[PDB]
Formats: C-alpha cells, sequence, structure tokens
C-alpha cells in the first residue's frame, strides 16, 4: 500500500534517512545585542 | 577431431526480426511499432506486471519502484 499510493517502502533502501550537517557552531548563533533594553527595562522600576 | 560433414534439408520459418523489435519512449502509439500480427499471442508487451514487482522486493531497491 506505499506503491499504490506512492510513497517510499519502508523496508530495503528506504529503512533510514541520510541528513545533511550544516556545519555550524555556536558562536554564530549568538543572540546580538547591543543598547537594546540596557535601560528601557532600568527606566520603569523607579519608585512605581 | 573427424568433423561430420554434409547436406541438410533446412527452412525459414517466420518470426523475423524486423516485425519484433518493438520500443517506446513516451506517450501513446509507439514510435517503434511492429506489424500488426499476434494472433492469440499477447505475452505481456511492454509492461510491467506484478511478478516482476516481486523480484525488485527481493533487492530492497526502494527507489526504482517509485521510477518504474
Amino acid at each position: 500500500e506505499c506503491i499504490i499510493l506512492g510513497q517510499t517502502m519502508s523496508i530495503g533502501t528506504g529503512s533510514f534517512k541520510v541528513v545533511k550537517g550544516t556545519n555550524i557552531s555556536e558562536k554564530d548563533l549568538v543572540p546580538k545585542r547591543c543598547l537594546f533594553e540596557s535601560l528601557s527595562n532600568e527606566a520603569a522600576l523607579k519608585a512605581n | 577431431a573427424y568433423i561430420f560433414f554434409g547436406p541438410i534439408y533446412y527452412q525459414k520459418l517466420k518470426h523475423m526480426v524486423l516485425d519484433k523489435m518493438h520500443a517506446r519512449a513516451r506517450g501513446p502509439r509507439a514510435v517503434l511499432t511492429r506489424q500488426p500480427t499476434e494472433g492469440r499471442s499477447r505475452d505481456g508487451g511492454l509492461r510491467l506486471g506484478e511478478m516482476e514487482r516481486d523480484c525488485v522486493i527481493a533487492y530492497g531497491a526502494s527507489q526504482l519502484l517509485l521510477e518504474r
């Protein structure tokens, strides 16, 4: 019922998957930030 | 070795290769069409039956099933 629907069968060759490594590190995946909320959270709690 | 030589009455039959070479690329009315003299001799043709579907399961080739 995968050759009728045109799907790949679960046995033989389609018993696994190949996926491609992105070869990326955690240094490029950083939340870059400069003076966004450095004071907008500071000037909202003074005596209120 | 000594070789057995002499005449034999041979005979040429029907069933030549010029009216049996049959091929097809894409679409109906195949481009290499044989002569239409079958006479209760439909031996499948350019098909892929369920007996041939069972042979490629034993190989395990899953990407040839979707292609054919």
